[PDB]
């Protein structure tokens, strides 16, 4: 459960990303692929090479979904229902993987927004990502 | 933990550039802020009422250096982490009863602090090497 | 996230608990304390012996809180706010402890209501307890 | 794992009543139902569309029997779980890449199944002994 301050923190931080969305998204995936090789097993037919256009494209998609989540923070399950279907019902992604991507996203944000990545903001983002993860790993339809 | 020669160099080189006086306190502080149930173990540390209070607490900055010192010992003996952390394992498990999942959380918070500090220098490959170290340390602490 | 059928399953199974809620909550606690001794650390002021009056009394409060959660399944955050404040803010209960109690709760129910404890109900209860756990471990007020 | 003689006796007495052709299939089926991502590992098993499909699946039952055989094996080698489960650890960790958290989950679902089948006999103290056993098994499997 996010507090009012959490939502505000997330909106402020995420808002900074801007047109870098896809870039940060791609970087987060690459950090994941390198640090946690097992995750690659969910992308059997991908070109996962460094600077791959496939990963850049996917990074964009991931980032957009997060923007979507921020814009519907108070009613997430309805906004991301399509994504739950895919990850929970179709792909059946083990929840541990969401912790891995979440961590890689936090690392990406820390490396790019030094002034925004305060302890308080770090805390809010962690919670938000956990919230998103819960929705994508649930079957509530 | 087995790091390739390349990984070891990458890790040790970055480590020489870490402010030993401040990074430890930042990591511990962030743990207390981000996963607040962890504060329960540092009740004797004073005011952990707010992030600001946490981040500024002298006992947190002091304790932080101790923690980092432990990470350094690990780096110097990747060969025998279990042996190196035997006593610490004992303290944390036996006497403090800290759930092992919390060791993973701190290792991760340290990675975030490194990224925060080094910016672009903290590349994916550099991150990958560091993730092996923190997993190593976490496992050795949970050994008991 | 709970699905419509999950909510139906919980209501139905908790309905069977009924007047036994108190003894079941008491048994769940006893089960947790024996099986996971580190949990005892949160109750130093308690007589944790078999049949302890305090445990009995305590199992009653827990079960009442769960009954209230079931009745407010679509609005947990608001209904459990005081409990959230106590466990997340004041007691600072490590989240792993909630998984332990939840497990002990499921064992008690399986033990007592074998006919009702079907795979589907088991899954619904697990999700419900995870949801309750999330609320109590969060600081959102 | 160290069980008091009292515990050993209790554990053994209940294990003697377990329906060996059935309990493992029940435990595995419930895992697939309660924690749906685990189905990803058994895509070859066929229809796992619903609890009914899952519980009635012939392959689930057959496989369940193999899982139970392993627990029985563990019960007989409590003092050497890591040596005993070496091969299984390698299979699950290195080849299947099952996250270690899932081993804990299967162990817990097995406890729920015993509780379900033995009700009154599955007392707190008996449960306490069985939790040590299943944690021991999960730990040996995650050794790799
Ligand atoms: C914050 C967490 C995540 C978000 C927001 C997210 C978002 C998305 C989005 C927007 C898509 C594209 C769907 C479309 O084509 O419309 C997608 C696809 C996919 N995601 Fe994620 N995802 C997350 C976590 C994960 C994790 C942890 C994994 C596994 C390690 C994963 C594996 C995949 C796969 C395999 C696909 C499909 C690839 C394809 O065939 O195009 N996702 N995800
Ligand atoms: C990678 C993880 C960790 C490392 C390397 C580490 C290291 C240390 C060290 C070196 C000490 C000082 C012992 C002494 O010489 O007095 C210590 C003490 C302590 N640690 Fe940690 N620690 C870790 C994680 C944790 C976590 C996650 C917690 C709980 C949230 C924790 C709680 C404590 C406490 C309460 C003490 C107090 C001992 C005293 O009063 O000196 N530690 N730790
Ligand atoms: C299903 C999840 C839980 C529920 C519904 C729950 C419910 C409650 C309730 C209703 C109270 C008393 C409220 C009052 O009258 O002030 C309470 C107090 C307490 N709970 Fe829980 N609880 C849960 C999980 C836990 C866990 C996992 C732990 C730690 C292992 C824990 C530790 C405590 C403690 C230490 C107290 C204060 C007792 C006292 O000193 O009187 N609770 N809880
Ligand atoms: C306490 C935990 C577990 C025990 C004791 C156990 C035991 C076993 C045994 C005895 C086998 C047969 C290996 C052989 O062919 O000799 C096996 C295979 C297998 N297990 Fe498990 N297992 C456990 C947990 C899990 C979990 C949690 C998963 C996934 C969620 C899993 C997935 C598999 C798979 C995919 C196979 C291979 C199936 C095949 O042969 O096609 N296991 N396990």
């Amino acid at each position: 459960v996010l507090s009012p301050a959490d939502k505000t923190n997330v909106k402020a931080a995420w808002g900074k990303v801007g047109a870098h969305a896809g870039e940060y998204g791609a970087e987060a995936l690459e950090r994941m692929f390198l640090s946690f090789p097992t995750t690659k097993t969910y992308f059997p037919h991908f070109d996962l090479s460094h600077g791959s256009a496939q990963v850049k494209g996917h990074g964009k998609k991931v980032a957009d979904a997060l923007t979507n989540a921020v814009a519907h923070v108070d009613d997430m399950p309805n906004a991301l229902s399509a994504l739950s279907d895919l990850h929970a019902h179709k792909l059946r992604v083990d929840p541990v993987n969401f912790k891995l991507l979440s961590h890689c996203l936090l690392v990406t944000l820390a490396a790019h927004l030094p002034a925004e990545f305060t302890p308080a903001v770090h805390a809010s983002l962690d919670k938000f990502l956990a919230s998103v993860s819960t929705v994508l790993t649930s079957k509530y339809r | 933990v087995h790091l390739t020669p390349e990984e070891k160099s990458a890790v040790t080189a970055l480590w020489g550039k870490v402010n030993v006086d401040e990074v430890g306190g930042e990591a511990l502080g962030r743990l207390l802020v981000v996963y607040p149930w962890t504060q329960r173990f540092f009740e004797s540390f004073g005011d952990l009422s707010t992030p600001d209070a946490v981040m500024g607490n002298p006992k947190v900055k002091a304790h932080g250096k101790k923690v980092l010192g432990a990470f350094s010992d690990g780096l110097a003996h990747l060969d025998n982490l279990k042996g190196t952390f035997a006593t610490l394992s004992e303290l944390h498990c036996d006497k403090l009863h800290v759930d092992p999942e919390n060791f993973r959380l701190l290792g991760n918070v340290l990675v975030c602090v490194l990224a925060h500090h080094f910016g672009k220098e903290f590349t994916p490959p550099v991150q990958a090497a560091y993730q092996k170290v923190v997993a190593g340390v976490a496992n050795a602490l949970a050994h008991k």
